[PDB]
Order: structure tokens, then C-alpha cells, then sequence
């Protein structure tokens, strides 16, 4: 009786969540019409012998969730939970939050609300979005400010599509991510962050896909986001509740942002022991996120592992790796890390890039080195800011000017608090 | 060697634990921001006044519009008098 | 066939070729869709040497 | 579903017009009777972005078809694909505009006017959620430049929230001798200027030049000038017309394309560039793709891209060929060009592909850039429009209309601003 609410919004959110809920159904034995032939934990994201997701589909637009209500898990969600309306944001994260995002806000409260009455225990909500997108980024805001009025005490997690050139939609991307950060900052207890780019540079050098495409990426992130929704699905023992991730992650409210890195991530070979994977959590090119955590300082570091994962070999592998390794964590904090085992096997998509691994870990850690992803964001927004570039088209909707000084201030108020926690003494 | 193991939870599919290898050095709680309930009314109010700022936007273009019609009218009189 | 090289010649101003054609026995009086001659074409152009 | 409407104004508008339909028409395998007879589904998926649904199964092109002069609606019907287009889209009038402005925008096209916003509110209404709209007219005659524009004005009163697009010739007296070109085209890019939300320039000086030097066409005739009007405008679109993730809709390529709303006005380019009949005998390679569709002998618009900076870039790849291999070759020339790029828009070169090619061509690419270089244009039609203006030459044409001389002055005065707004972004530093 803990069920969580996962919402995806916009196409990202959307084709991220399609990855996601595919890998959750061959992790739990539901074939695509919501029947398992064959622990009852996997009832929090699953309400005559039916298994619904407990999920919202959004989008300004239809052609993407279209494919969902098409596709081989058109039967999967109720129809009522895939929702759309006829005209997008224009990557415009004015018109996802101001112009179109009023025409459907209380619909989509209205479906939330429908989910929210099928639970005796909800814990929260999961949202997955890019900060591109002018829905991802508006209707996103948008969204999470209402949550938190309607749902006062729950958690909200996200999932977030950090832009990346190569993959890169629109020129304005970097107002749209500042814009949707600033506000949604206080409105989300634990942020994952994706980089496309880090995700990009993984399915080029460790799956040798030479030109990765949005099925490449987003089989890879549903790999990574499983691996934290493992312990809320099967009955584990760290991380069993949302409110455990704020616990165990996030020690100051503004800096919610954990890197995850993910080991292994194979081609689809002699099993990688714990030790191999372990040490792999720790090279920056596993990150989910670019940036370099050897420079900044820790103040939260889990392991999450997953298959045959014997506690006698992490805490020896932990062990060479303090004596190995330069690991360094804030003035504040405890030297340590928060290990778990999940005995449910890693599991892949059949078909897939990824390979079948007797064992996998996803670390989670808080790292100031997270900030390297917002300078280089807030960077991009300057280049532009200055000269007031493409601004007009947000203005024109009704969105003023110092709304980007706003959000800007606030970004650099971030960075300032990553560099604050860090200093020494 | 300094490593200290704080078992914490064992369940059907899983364990869990906690690998202390050293305590903080700062002996305290620091300040850096340390941090409150928005309203519903309070964010109405920020919509509709953005929605206004568009629709004056709108009502500004048709009135340029609007008067670039007068001007057309004006020289179809202006070419009535010539002949 | 000569009518039409001289007409664009005139146009495009191209003295040499003028002088060439007139060698050659380009019809003067030549033509275009619209009844100007090369002359026609040398005076709106405003090739003063194609025109003497 | 994103419908575009689109019109055609006058001589020039209504032939390029027509070339685009029968163009795009065979891209979508529909034959002038407005049946499918094609291979792939990738034609039919957004097929609805230009084309209505008859009964029948039928498709008919939501084009409006508009001129003063009335014969023009005989070379239309007359066309190959004359029998596809919606017989009451079909607007003219008796007396033509005498390549004069004023009596396109202020007399004889202010009388035809309602006919045509009837005709276009009608395919408006039928969309499920209209883009905007797309206007094919030239500048230096009378209809498609001063109704052309004047439909522009009417449309954007009662569709200001939609995307207005045009595909506009700019005149040269290369190809059109009439004297008074110059003053329709400044009167027409004043209007543009301001109600217009992109703009691509098709200038008859580059397509004279490119079929008298490059493709070797001793004297180019229109059809040779509409070939590759009509290769363009099928690049262009190619985006708004297949499935797609970049620039798919007029307003996300505008927000892509556009970050100064005056600073709209387009230079469109292509590769390979061919003449009719030229056969292919072998697939360009993407660096040769590349190297071609970024070259001033390849731009649609008589400028010097090395003259300016590209503010914004949409490159289109057309065909079957390695996405990697263009991603490399489009960091190459960003990289190996850095000097014509502004430094203060990141990431402002955005690349398309569509696995579909144009008709003849298994490789193609269409490049579409937003560079301060289209000023070398605007100074060219202002060169010409100062040697008359100061003269006071042929105003009685325009001022006999009601027309005002202080009109003249603005138009003149606002297109100059525009091109000291290009040279400010030329010149900017990223500080
Ligand atoms: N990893 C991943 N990123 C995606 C996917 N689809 C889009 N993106 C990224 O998301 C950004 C574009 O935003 P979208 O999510 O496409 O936009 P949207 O939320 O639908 O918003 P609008 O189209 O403006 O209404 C870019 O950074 C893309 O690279 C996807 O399936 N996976
Ligand atoms: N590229 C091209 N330019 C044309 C065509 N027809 C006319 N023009 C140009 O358009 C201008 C004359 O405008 P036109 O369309 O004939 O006049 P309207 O009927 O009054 O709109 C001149 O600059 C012509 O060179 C055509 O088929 N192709
Ligand atoms: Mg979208």
C-alpha cells in the first residue's frame, strides 16, 4: 500500500517512460495486455487479472503518444491515461507553461486525480521530461506547482533529459533548462539528471553504436532508471520508499541533484566480477551526467547492486578503492557509503544493444562536481542573454523579460551553493 | 583497516548496509542557506497576468493593422478626387 | 538563327561578339518575342559602342 | 494535424506555385487527378500538412490560386496538375496591376481582396489546427507584390497567432527589364518587414547567374529560373512535409531560424544543382554534399556568405546515406568556417534528414541560412531604388493611385534600417 505515480511529459518523457515501462513489464513477467501467467512489491507501480501502470502520458501534441496507443502496448494503459492536445509548445517553454499549458493542466490534474483515488498509501510522484522541449520544460513547471498544492506532503522525483548538440532540437534549449530548473527547483525533493551526451558517448564506445539514435539512448536510460526503481518494485531493503532517496541523497533541499553511474554496460565475454564494476562506478565516461567528481567533493554515495552480488566481495572491493583511489567528501559528511543488494537479476531487452550481466551496480552519489553541468548550461544562456536572442518569441507569449534574470540569478545562486558546500573548516 | 559495517535492513529480495570508513571532520551542523507553502491564488494570478500581457500584445498588432486599413481607405479617396 | 545571338549579344553587351556577327551577316533588324531589334536592346542596356 | 495554406499571387507566384504542387505532388506519389499510386507510407504520413482529403479518397492541394490578370487562370488549369486544384480556390480578376504596387495593394487588389480571405477563411476553418500559411508572389511586378502583401495584412488581422511564410522573388534586371521593379520590391520588403514571420529570398540575380555560369545556359529562360525555384522550395519543405524531429512545423523552424523578429529573410541554397535534362550518373558523396550546398555558387540569393555571418543554419539531407558521416562533415565546415558563424548563438547550425531524395537524385542536400549577408540584397534593390527615387521618377504611376510620396520615404527609410540592424549582429562580439 506505498504506490508511486509516474508522469511523463512531453516527447522525451514520454518515449523515456515507453522504455521504462517496457522493462518493468519483462522485469515482472506482464506481457503486453497487462496479464502475468506467473512478492507483490511490483503492485506500487501496478494496479479480472489486469496489471495497469500506475502512469500519465502528456504531451501538447499527439503524433508521439499516438504511437503508444498503437503500438504492442496499446492495450497496456487505459486510454484515459494517454493524454494529448492538438498543437505543441514550438520549443518554446513560454507556450508550454502559459499559452497551451492552461488549456490542459486541469485535465491532466483531473487523469492524476483518477490514479490518486486507485491508491491507499501514495507516496508520490516520478516525473520524467526533457528540459528542452517547450513542454518538457513549461508543462513540467507548470505541472509541479499545482502537485504541490494538491499533494502537499508527497515526493516528487524526477527524471530529466539534460540537452545534448548532437541530439539537440531547437537553439533555445539552454532558456528552456534554466527557465524549467529555476521553477521547479522548489517543487522536487530528488532530481536524476540525464546528459544525452554522456548517454551518446556510452552507446558510442561501449555498445559501438556509430550514430546512437533515441531507441539507443532511451533503452539505456530505462537500464539505469530500473536499477533505482528496483528497490520501491521488489521488496529490497535501501531505497524502499521515496522519501528514503531525500534521506539517503539529498542533505540540503536546493542541492537535489545525484549523479548515477552505471556499470556494466556491455555490447551484446568473461562476467565482470564486483570488484571490475565497483571500480567502474568511479570513471567519469559511466556517468549519466558529464563532469568530473575526482575535482569536487562527496556528500552522499549509495551502491546500488543487482544479481549474483555477494556482501563479502563489496565490502572488499569498497576497501581497495579507499586505499586505491583519492575519494574525498565534504567537511560535514561521513566518509561512507550506503550499499544494497537487489537479488532480481539485470535484466535486458531481448532484442537490445545492452548485454545480459550476471551482475550490475548503479551508484548514486552527491557530488559538487554536478555543477559543471549547470555552468555549462548557464554559459550557453549568457552567450544568447546578452544579446537578447530569440526572447521575443517568449515575450510574445506573455512571459516577461526579467523572468530569464530571475531564473539566471537563481542559477548562479545554485552554482554558488555547490561551491559553498565544498570550502573546508 | 578502518572500516566500520552498520548492517541495516535484510528483506524477501534484498539487504542493505552502511560502510562507515571515516566520521566528519567539522563537529557540527554548517549555515549556507538552510532554507515556504506557495498558494493556488498566487500562481492564478501570475497566469492571468501573463495571459493578459499576450493578449495586449495581440490587441497592440491589430491596432497597427486596423490603421493600416484607414491609411488604405484614405488613398482610395485621395485617387477618387483625382479621377 | 543569327537574329537571335545578335540580339543577345546587344544585351549582354558584349562588343567583340556584336562586331563578330555583323561579320558573319547577322540580320540588324532582328526581332525578340516583343519586337525590339538589337538597337532596341543596346539603348535600354545603354551600350553606347554596340549602339554606334 | 499542422495544415498549411497556401496562395499564389500573380504571374510569378502562380507559375512557381504551380511548379511546387506538381514537384511535391510526385514526392507524394498524387497524379494530377488526386490519387496515390506509391511505394512507400512516408509519403501519405503527413500528407495532410498540404493536402485536403476528398471524398474518394482523393487528395486536392490546400492552395488558393489568385490574380488580377485573367489569364492566368487558363496557364494554371492548363498545367499539368491545373486539374487537381479546387476549382472555387481559383480567384481572378479582369483587369491586371501593370507591374505597378500601388494598384495591387491599394485599387485593383483592394477590389479583389475579400474574394480571395472568403476563399482562404474557408480552408482556414477546415483545419484541425492550421500552422499558418505560405505566399509564392514575386516583388518587382504589381499583383504578386502589392495584393500579395496586402493579402499578407488581411491574413495576419484574423490569424495573428499563425505562422505567415513566403516564398519571394526579388527582381533583377538581368531578367525583367520594367523600370519600375525596384520601387515594387522596396514597397513589398517594407511590408514584410513587418507581418511577415519568415521569408525566403529567391532572387532572379542568383538564378540567372547560376544557369548562365554554372549550368552554361547561354540565355535562361523562366522555365530554366522555375527549375531551380521549384528544387528549392521542395528542400525547404521537405522538414514540414515527412516525418521528422527538427524544424517539423513553420513555428518550430522559426524559433530555430528567427532570434530578431526583422531578421527573417532567408538565403536558401541546394546541392547538386542541375539544369532539366542533366542526367546523374553517380550519387554525390556527403562531403561533396556539404562542400557543395554551403558554396555562394550554390545560394538562391545573391549575396556572399563570406561577406556576413550566419546568424542561424537549417541544413536538409535528402536520401539514404550515413547520419555519422554528415555529422562529421557538418562540425567540419562549422569548425573549418568558425569566422562566418556568430560565436554568441551556441549550437545555431541544426541538421535534418530525410530518407526520402527528390525526383532524379539519390543524394541531395538544401541548406537554409539566416546570415547578415542578405544585406548585399537589400543594398542592391536600395541602390536602385535611391537612383530613381531622387529623381522623383515614375511616382505619378503610384501617387495617381491615392498613393502618398511619404509612403515612398518609409518604405525606403525601413528597409535601410534593416540593413543597418543585419550590419549591428555582423559586427557584434560574444564580450
Ligand atoms: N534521450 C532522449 N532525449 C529525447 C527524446 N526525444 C527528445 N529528446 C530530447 O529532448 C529535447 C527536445 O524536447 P522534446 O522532449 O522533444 O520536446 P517536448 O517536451 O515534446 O516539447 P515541444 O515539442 O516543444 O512541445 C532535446 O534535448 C532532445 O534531444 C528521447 O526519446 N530520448
Ligand atoms: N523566377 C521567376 N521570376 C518571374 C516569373 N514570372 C515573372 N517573374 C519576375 O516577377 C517580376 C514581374 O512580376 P510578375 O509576377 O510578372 O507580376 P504580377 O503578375 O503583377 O505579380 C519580374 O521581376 C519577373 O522577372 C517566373 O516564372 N519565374
Ligand atoms: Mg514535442
Amino acid at each position: 500500500m506505498r504506490e508511486c505515480i509516474s508522469i511523463h511529459v512531453g516527447q522525451a518523457g514520454v518515449q523515456i517512460g515507453n522504455a521504462c515501462w517496457e522493462l518493468y513489464c519483462l522485469e515482472h513477467g506482464i506481457q503486453p495486455d497487462g496479464q502475468m501467467p506467473s512478492d507483490d512489491s511490483f503492485n506500487t507501480f501496478f494496479s479480472a487479472g489486469k496489471h495497469v501502470p500506475r502512469a500519465v502520458f502528456v504531451d501538447l501534441e499527439p503524433t508521439v503518444i499516438d504511437e503508444v496507443r498503437t503500438g504492442t502496448y496499446r492495450q497496456l494503459f487505459h486510454p484515459e491515461q494517454l493524454i494529448t492536445g492538438k498543437e505543441d509548445a514550438a520549443n518554446n517553454y513560454a507556450r508550454g507553461h502559459y499559452t497551451i499549458g492552461k488549456e490542459i493542466i486541469d485535465l491532466v490534474l483531473d487523469r492524476i486525480r483518477k490514479l490518486a483515488d486507485q491508491c491507499t498509501g501514495l507516496q508520490g510522484f516520478l516525473v520524467f521530461h526533457s528540459f528542452g522541449g517547450g513542454t518538457g520544460s513549461g508543462f513540467t513547471s507548470l505541472l509541479m506547482e499545482r502537485l504541490s498544492v494538491d499533494y502537499g506532503k508527497k515526493s516528487k522525483l524526477e527524471f530529466s533529459i539534460y540537452p545534448a548538440p548532437q541530439v539537440s532540437t531547437a537553439v533555445v534549449e539552454p532558456y528552456n533548462s534554466i527557465l524549467t530548473t529555476h521553477t521547479t527547483l522548489e517543487h522536487s525533493d530528488c532530481a536524476f539528471m540525464v546528459d544525452n551526451e554522456a548517454i551518446y558517448d556510452i552507446c558510442r564506445r561501449n555498445l559501438d553504436i556509430e550514430r546512437p539514435t533515441y531507441t539507443n539512448l532511451n533503452r539505456l536510460i530505462s537500464q539505469i532508471v530500473s536499477s533505482i526503481t528496483a528497490s520501491l518494485r521488489f521488496d529490497g531493503a535501501l531505497n524502499v520508499d521515496l522519501t528514503e532517496f531525500q534521506t539517503n541523497l539529498v542533505p540540503y533541499p536546493r542541492i537535489h541533484f545525484p549523479l548515477a553511474t552505471y556499470a556494466p554496460v556491455i555490447s551484446a565475454h568473461e562476467q565482470l566480477s564486483v570488484a571490475e564494476i565497483t571500480n567502474a562506478c568511479f570513471e567519469p565516461a559511466n556517468q549519466m551526467v558529464k563532469c568530473d567528481p575526482r575535482h569536487g567533493k562527496y556528500m552522499a554515495c549509495c551502491l546500488l547492486y543487482r544479481g549474483d552480488v555477494v556482501p563479502k566481495d563489496v565490502n572488499a572491493a569498497i576497501a581497495t578503492i579507499k586505499t586505491k583511489r583519492s575519494i574525498q567528501f565534504v567537511d560535514w559528511c561521513p566518509t561512507g557509503f550506503k550499499v544494497g543488494i537487489n537479488y532480481q537479476p539485470p535484466t535486458v531487452v531481448p532484442g537490445g544493444d545492452l548485454a545480459k550481466v550476471q551482475r550490475a551496480v548503479c551508484m548514486l552519489s552527491n557530488t559538487t562536481a554536478i555543477a559543471e553541468a549547470w555552468a555549462r548550461l548557464d554559459h550557453k544562456f549568457d552567450l544568447m542573454y546578452a544579446k537578447r536572442a530569440f526572447v521575443h518569441w517568449y515575450v510574445g507569449e506573455g512571459m516577461e523579460e526579467g523572468e530569464f534574470s530571475e531564473a539566471r540569478e537563481d542559477m548562479a545562486a545554485l552554482e554558488k551553493d555547490y561551491e559553498e558546500v565544498g570550502v573546508d573548516s | 583497516a578502518d572500516m566500520e559495517v552498520i548492517e541495516l535492513n535484510k528483506a524477501t529480495s534484498g539487504q542493505s548496509w552502511e560502510v562507515i570508513l571515516k566520521p566528519p571532520s567539522f563537529d557540527g551542523v554548517p549555515e549556507f542557506n538552510a532554507s515556504r507553502d506557495p498558494s493556488l491564488e498566487e500562481i492564478q494570478k501570475k497566469l492571468e497576468a501573463a495571459e493578459e500581457r499576450r493578449k495586449a500584445h495581440f490587441a497592440a498588432m491589430l491596432e497597427r493593422l486596423q490603421e493600416k486599413d484607414k491609411h488604405a481607405e484614405e488613398v482610395r479617396k485621395n485617387k477618387e478626387l483625382k479621377e | 538563327d543569327l537574329g537571335k545571338k545578335l540580339l543577345e549579344a546587344a544585351r549582354a553587351g558584349q562588343d567583340d561578339e556584336v562586331r563578330i556577327l555583323m561579320a558573319n551577316g547577322a540580320d540588324v533588324n532582328a526581332e525578340d518575342d516583343s519586337g525590339k531589334t538589337p538597337l532596341h536592346l543596346a539603348a535600354i542596356k545603354g551600350h553606347l559602342e554596340i549602339v554606334e | 494535424m499542422r495544415e498549411i495554406v497556401h496562395i499564389q499571387a500573380g504571374q510569378c507566384g502562380n507559375q512557381i506555385g504551380a511548379k511546387f504542387w506538381e514537384v511535391i505532388s510526385d514526392e507524394h506519389g498524387i497524379d494530377p487527378t488526386g490519387s496515390y499510386h506509391g511505394d512507400s507510407d512516408l509519403q501519405l504520413e503527413r500528407i495532410n500538412v498540404y493536402y485536403n482529403e476528398a471524398t474518394g479518397n482523393k487528395y486536392v492541394p490546400r492552395a488558393i490560386l489568385v490574380d488580377l490578370e485573367p489569364g492566368t487562370m487558363d496557364s494554371v488549369r492548363s498545367g499539368p496538375f491545373g486539374q487537381i486544384f479546387r476549382p472555387d480556390n481559383f480567384v481572378f480578376g479582369q483587369s491586371g496591376a501593370g507591374n505597378n504596387w500601388a494598384k495591387g495593394h491599394y485599387t485593383e487588389g483592394a477590389e479583389l481582396v475579400d474574394s480571395v480571405l472568403d476563399v482562404v477563411r474557408k480552408e482556414s476553418e477546415s483545419c484541425d489546427c492550421l500552422q499558418g500559411f505560405q505566399l509564392t508572389h514575386s516583388l518587382g511586378g504589381g499583383t504578386g507584390s502589392g495584393m500579395g502583401t496586402l493579402l499578407i495584412s488581411k491574413i495576419r488581422e484574423e490569424y495573428p497567432d499563425r505562422i505567415m511564410n513566403t516564398f519571394s522573388v526579388m527582381p533583377s534586371p538581368k531578367v525583367s527589364d520594367t523600370v519600375v521593379e525596384p520601387y515594387n520590391a522596396t514597397l513589398s520588403v517594407h511590408q514584410l518587414v513587418e507581418n511577415t514571420d519568415e521569408t525566403y529570398c529567391i532572387d532572379n540575380e542568383a538564378l540567372y547567374d547560376i544557369c548562365f555560369r554554372t549550368l552554361k545556359l547561354t540565355t535562361p529562360t523562366y522555365g530554366d529560373l522555375n527549375h531551380l525555384v521549384s528544387a528549392t522550395m521542395s528542400g525547404v519543405t521537405t522538414c514540414l512535409r515527412f516525418p521528422g524531429q527538427l524544424n517539423a512545423d513553420l513555428r518550430k523552424l522559426a524559433v530555430n531560424m528567427v532570434p530578431f523578429p526583422r531578421l527573417h529573410f532567408f538565403m536558401p541554397g541546394f546541392a547538386p544543382l542541375t539544369s532539366r535534362g542533366s542526367q546523374q550518373y553517380r550519387a554525390l558523396t556527403v562531403p561533396e554534399l556539404t562542400q557543395q550546398m554551403f558554396d555562394s555558387k550554390n545560394m538562391m540569393a545573391a549575396c556572399d556568405p563570406r561577406h556576413g555571418r550566419y546568424l542561424t543554419v537549417a541544413a536538409i539531407f535528402r536520401g539514404r546515406m550515413s547520419m555519422k558521416e554528415v555529422d562529421e562533415q557538418m562540425l567540419n565546415v562549422q569548425n573549418k568556417n568558425s569566422s562566418y558563424f556568430v560565436e554568441w548563438i551556441p549550437n545555431n547550425v541544426k541538421t535534418a534528414v530525410c530518407d526520402i531524395p527528390p525526383r532524379g537524385l539519390k543524394m541531395s542536400a538544401t541548406f537554409i541560412g539566416n546570415s547578415t549577408a542578405i544585406q548585399e540584397l537589400f543594398k542592391r534593390i536600395s541602390e536602385q531604388f535611391t537612383a530613381m527615387f531622387r529623381r522623383k521618377a515614375f511616382l505619378h504611376w503610384y501617387t495617381g493611385e491615392g498613393m502618398d510620396e511619404m509612403e515612398f520615404t518609409e518604405a525606403e527609410s525601413n528597409m535601410n534600417d534593416l540593413v543597418s540592424e543585419y550590419q549591428q549582429y555582423q559586427d557584434a562580439t560574444a564580450d
